[PDB]
């Protein structure tokens, strides 16, 4: 197909070829449309109106069109639509998408916009003035497949607002200000992107119904206690960053709970979580890291522990194995005076190990195992290198001797059996 | 997806009576009414009604402040003959003993107003304020301009800076070289007688004051077209402000930060700034760059509400 | 763990300032580099900054300041009226004001700056305006302080500058002579808004859900039950509430969203609350003991409230 994008001379070009399929119009200062030149061909299905502010609508000019497939409005200032026409348009009920981005929909406008047409799908309200949602505003919207509730200030919700709606896989009401949500009446939800919102408690009800939502987001939320989830075990990822918790489900495999006030960790909180794959608990004011559970981290693929002022970490005097597997062991801004002996001599699956700002004072007993080195740094190690040659029988590729200030003497003794095997090297 | 009762449709209608009752109780300091009965079963005194009418028409200490009216001298004394009302609108001072009786100490006194008569207003004129420091010489304090009006209206003045030290006025017109006029006293009863940011920077307090903050246009905000100023202190204010009557601190420093506190009207205790300072912003655009003058930007004093 | 909430408030406040500025310029993100040279600042801009930095001695819209100067003494100045013994005059071209401020109604604020030797024990200042050819107009009167560090005084001359812009006079000026009982020329600052920055180039009466105030009337008879207060029977104890929504700062912006922010966030506070600003007192009377007493209670009457 073909189209003209960026050219504007009049209201209607009236020069598009017949049986067209593509039509894109941007930066077009349209003034007014009519229902006598709008239908040169009843075979239009794709359209786009962005930077195309217009108000004078002909009260449903698409009744003469064969069919409508997609709809999207951009940079259109619908402010007095109440007397212009009923709703916005009444086309063939075979709608697929409908966007209302940047139109400042109001309560009356929202009540008029949604009508007795159950085929409305992919409804977006990004950048509009929504204050409240009622029960009579969602009538005739039995499916509502795709949801976009960005930049909407929903502070009061009627009990049971989402009634008789099933296809609710996606729900992203980001950049909202709702105080508390304690009831989840949804029966079919997949992703919850509640982020950059001011929440003050989380008391979601539970029961014998196993929810199948695979994503829960609670970022930038001002909680006070851990938001316990119902007894369902259908969930794969979770985000709880930029939150405040004061300490005064087996499918889960992703954790992101940075920037918190973790002081004491309960045994059950780690015991009741089998089969993990990710974790993020850095920049937290943690001091105690006692290990007594059989599999307190369990299995991990990454670990970030930057900005942690914990005193010392120990597995156990007689622990039966320390960790099943580990790939990333990032940590920074630490004050570990002591070096745990059992942390490293457990398995050979460790790949990336960096003691940045750790002040490691490992004993010079003659490291030996886990000869699969791929990344290593010695930033702020404290004691200077090692009197004898370290890293015996280990292939090291990445080394970062930045801000060492240790025993160097310019001899480059440690850099003896690792020079021929290098990928990228940098130092201060 | 549903919310709580939040502020509730029934709670918004209620609890304002209790809030205003607590506010009146705290401001009046009386936890209970003084007495029941033992009152004259008759009309209120005419002097009280006259004072209320005088102080009601249109022209800060948290505690309740008593208002007092002083009657103007009847212009019948020894020195009356000296001023014959020629090319000068004569005015007279007051009796010092009754000023002392009304206001025991200058510290209790806060401010006062003085009122004149203003009837005809045929020609656009201007009314001079004078102060009687000496019998031979006087000084200038302020001037007031009056707009024509048939109905007389009382006007105030700025004697608050001069009546404080009066423990021991005239009316003229500019010359080119080329009811009785009472004075109002809002004193303080004897029974109820007891902000720069570095002050609470030096001493850490859990109350609502200003906390330190720095903003630089390098990486905190993410842009660089602002060239001047590079760095300034865009401070904030935050604090868990408690209820004044529940805590009952009764401290001079604490009570000075509750000049805007009003839980009943605000419906939620919060901190809001009251006085700010301007800030010029310099940026480059177009042929000739221009500078903008932004006012009401940096908070200086923040109290409760 | 006391350094986490502090940093949270720091980032919230800087985000609020960023959003306030991004809505404040009322345009998209401008190019910092552009085509202007990165060379030293010219004399004019630093002079403007020095003039706007020293302390003095619709309102939210963009205010721009311009600089105008007088002309050195010459025949034209010494032609109409001269100085006999003491006289200080400052007058400026009307065409200069017109080219600085195009429309008279477009002007908002004006300030007058003066330089004083600051070496005199006693001094008084009088302000006069040339209302006509042979008559003057009275202006405000202030005082002075015998200080030792020279500085620039400020005067409110918005009305007279508005009148001069509205009039088509060829030349006019001020007058400052004395108190008569019976390279560093004075600066000028004019606050205005560029034409391209304009928008065209209450709530109590209507029904709105924003931070506005509506009616309430309570007495001391039934709902309060205070029989010891004889007068007043009741008063308008108005209250207001408002969600005060928060705008997150983004790089792109729309047109009407500028005013939307200007109504939803006039101060860009971390935790805005719909609270009163202007308060008016009201007195009450009651009889206790053997002497009548009247006390005036402040912070009672509310007119308008906003969250900043
Ligand atoms: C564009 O759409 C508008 C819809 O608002 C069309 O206006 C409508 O036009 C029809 C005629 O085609 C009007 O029907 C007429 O009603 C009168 C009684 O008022 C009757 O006497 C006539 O015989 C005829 O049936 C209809 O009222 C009118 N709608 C209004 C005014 O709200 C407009 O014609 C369309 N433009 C076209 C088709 O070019
Ligand atoms: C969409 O078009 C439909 C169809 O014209 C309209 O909805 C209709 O609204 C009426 C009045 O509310 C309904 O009548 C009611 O029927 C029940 C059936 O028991 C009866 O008990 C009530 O007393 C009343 O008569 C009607 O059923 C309903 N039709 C449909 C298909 O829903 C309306 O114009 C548009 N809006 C909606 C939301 O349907
Ligand atoms: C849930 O909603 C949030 C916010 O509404 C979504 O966050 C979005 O995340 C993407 C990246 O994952 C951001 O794109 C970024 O753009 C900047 C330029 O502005 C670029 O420098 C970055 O490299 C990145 O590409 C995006 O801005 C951000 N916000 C939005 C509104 O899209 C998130 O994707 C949603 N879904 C989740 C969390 O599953
Ligand atoms: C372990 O995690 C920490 C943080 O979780 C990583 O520190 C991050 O390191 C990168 C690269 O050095 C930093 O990016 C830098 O950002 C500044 C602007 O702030 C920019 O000017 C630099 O050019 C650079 O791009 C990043 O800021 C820093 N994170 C924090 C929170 O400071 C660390 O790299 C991780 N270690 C490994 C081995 O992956
Ligand atoms: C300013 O106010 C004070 C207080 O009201 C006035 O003092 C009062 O002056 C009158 C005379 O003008 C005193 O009355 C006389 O009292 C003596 C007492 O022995 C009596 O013998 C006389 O027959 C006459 O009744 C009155 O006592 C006195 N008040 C007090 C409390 O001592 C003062 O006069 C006022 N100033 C002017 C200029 O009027
Ligand atoms: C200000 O007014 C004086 C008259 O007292 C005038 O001499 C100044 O310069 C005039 O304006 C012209 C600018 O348009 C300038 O180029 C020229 O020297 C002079 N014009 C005439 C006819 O004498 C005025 N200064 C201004 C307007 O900036
Ligand atoms: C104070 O003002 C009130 C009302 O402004 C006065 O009450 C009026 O008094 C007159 C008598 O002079 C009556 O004719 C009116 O009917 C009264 N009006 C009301 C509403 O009561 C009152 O008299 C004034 N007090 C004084 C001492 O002058
Ligand atoms: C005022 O002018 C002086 C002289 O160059 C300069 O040093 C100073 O920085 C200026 N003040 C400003 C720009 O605030």
């Amino acid at each position: 197909a073909a189209d003209c994008r960026g050219q504007s001379l009049a209201s209607v070009p009236s020069s598009l070829p017949p049986h067209a399929r593509m039509l894109t119009l941007d930066a077009n200062p349209l003034k007014t449309l009519w229902n006598h030149s709008l239908q040169p061909y009843p075979l239009l299905e794709s359209l786009s109106l962005h930077s195309c502010h217009l108000e004078r609508i002909s009260r449903g000019a698409f009744q003469e069109q064969g069919h409508l497939r997609s709809l999207v409005l951009g940079d259109n200032c619908l402010s007095e639509n109440y007397e212009e026409t009923a709703a916005a348009l009444h086309a063939l009920p075979g709608l697929r998408r409908l966007d209302l981005s940047g139109n400042a929909l109001t309560e009356d406008m929202a009540a008029l916009m949604l009508q007795n047409l159950s085929s409305l799908r992919s409804v977006s309200l990004a950048g509009n003035t929504i204050m409240r949602l009622d029960d009579s505003v969602f009538e005739g919207l039995e499916r509502l497949r795709e949801l976009d509730l960005q930049r909407n200030y929903i502070f009061e919700i009627e009990g049971g607002a989402f009634d008789g709606l099933a296809e609710l896989r996606h729900l992203n009401l980001a950049f909202n200000n709702l105080p508390c949500i304690v009831d989840f009446g949804l029966t079919r939800l997949r992703v919850l992107n509640v982020s950059y919102n001011v929440l003050e408690w989380f008391l979601a009800t539970g029961g014998e119904a196993a929810f199948e939502l695979e994503t829960l987001d609670l970022s930038h939320n001002q909680l006070l206690f851990f938001p316990l989830l119902p007894q369902y075990s259908k969930l794969r990822t979770l985000l709880l960053r930029d939150n405040n918790m004061g300490f005064y489900l087996a499918d889960l495999r992703f954790l992101d709970m940075s920037q918190n006030q973790f002081q004491y960790l309960p045994d059950g909180f780690l015991r009741k979580m089998p089969s993990l794959s990710h974790l993020n608990l850095h920049q937290n004011c943690l001091m105690t890291l006692h290990i007594r559970e059989h599999e307190p981290p369990g299995a991990l693929t990454e670990l970030d522990l930057s900005h942690n002022q914990l005193s010392e970490l120990h597995l156990a005097p007689g622990l039966a194995s320390c960790l099943g597997s580990l790939r990333l062991f990032n940590l920074s801004s630490n004050q570990l005076l002591g070096v745990p002996p059992g942390l490293f001599a457990n398995a050979r699956n460790i790949t990336t190990l960096d003691m940045s700002h750790n002040q490691i004072s490992l004993c010079p007993l003659p490291f030996r195992n886990m000869a699969s080195l791929r990344s290593l740094s010695l930033e702020g190690c404290g004691l200077g290198a090692l009197p004898d040659c370290p890293f015996q029988g280990t292939s090291l590729t990445y080394l970062d001797l930045s801000s060492n200030w240790g025993v160097l003497n310019g001899s480059l003794a440690p850099l003896q059996d690792v020079a021929p095997m290098l990928q990228v090297l940098s130092l201060r | 997806l549903s919310t709580c009762k939040t502020i509730d449709m029934e709670l918004v209608k209620r609890k304002r009576i209790e809030a205003i009752r607590g506010q009146i109780l705290s401001k009046l300091r009386l936890a209970s009414p003084p007495s029941q009965g033992e009152v004259p079963p008759g009309p209120l005194p005419e002097a009280v009604l006259a004072l209320y009418n005088s102080t009601r028409d249109r022209v800060a200490d948290y505690y309740a402040k008593e208002v007092t009216r002083v009657l103007m001298v009847e212009t019948h004394n020894e020195i009356y003959d000296k001023f014959k009302q020629s090319t000068h609108s004569i005015y007279m001072f007051f009796n010092t003993s009754e000023l002392r009786e009304a206001v025991p100490e200058p510290v209790l006194l806060s401010r006062a107003e003085l009122r004149l008569l203003r009837l005809k207003l045929k020609v656009e004129q201007h009314v001079e304020l004078y102060q009687k420091y000496s019998n031979n010489s006087w000084r200038y304090l302020s001037n007031r301009l009056l707009a024509p009006s048939d109905s007389p209206e009382w006007l105030s003045f700025d004697v608050t800076g001069v009546v404080r030290q009066w423990l021991s006025f005239r009316l003229s017109a500019h010359c080119s070289c080329d009811n009785r006029p009472f004075l109002l006293l809002m004193a303080t009863p004897l029974e109820r007688a007891q902000l720069d940011t570095n002050y609470c920077f030096s001493s850490t307090e859990k109350n609502c004051c200003v906390r330190q903050l720095y903003i630089d246009f390098r990486k905190d905000l993410g842009w660089k077209w602002i060239h001047e100023p590079k760095g300034y202190h865009a401070n904030f204010c935050l604090g868990p402000c408690p209820y004044i009557w529940s805590l009952d601190t009764q401290y001079s420093k604490v009570l000075a930060l509750y000049n805007q506190h009003n839980p009943g009207a605000s419906a939620a205790p919060c901190c809001v700034p009251q006085a700010l300072e301007p800030l010029p912003i310099v940026y480059y655009v177009g042929r000739k760059p221009k500078v903008e003058q932004l006012s009401n930007m940096i908070v200086r004093s923040c109290k409760c509400s």
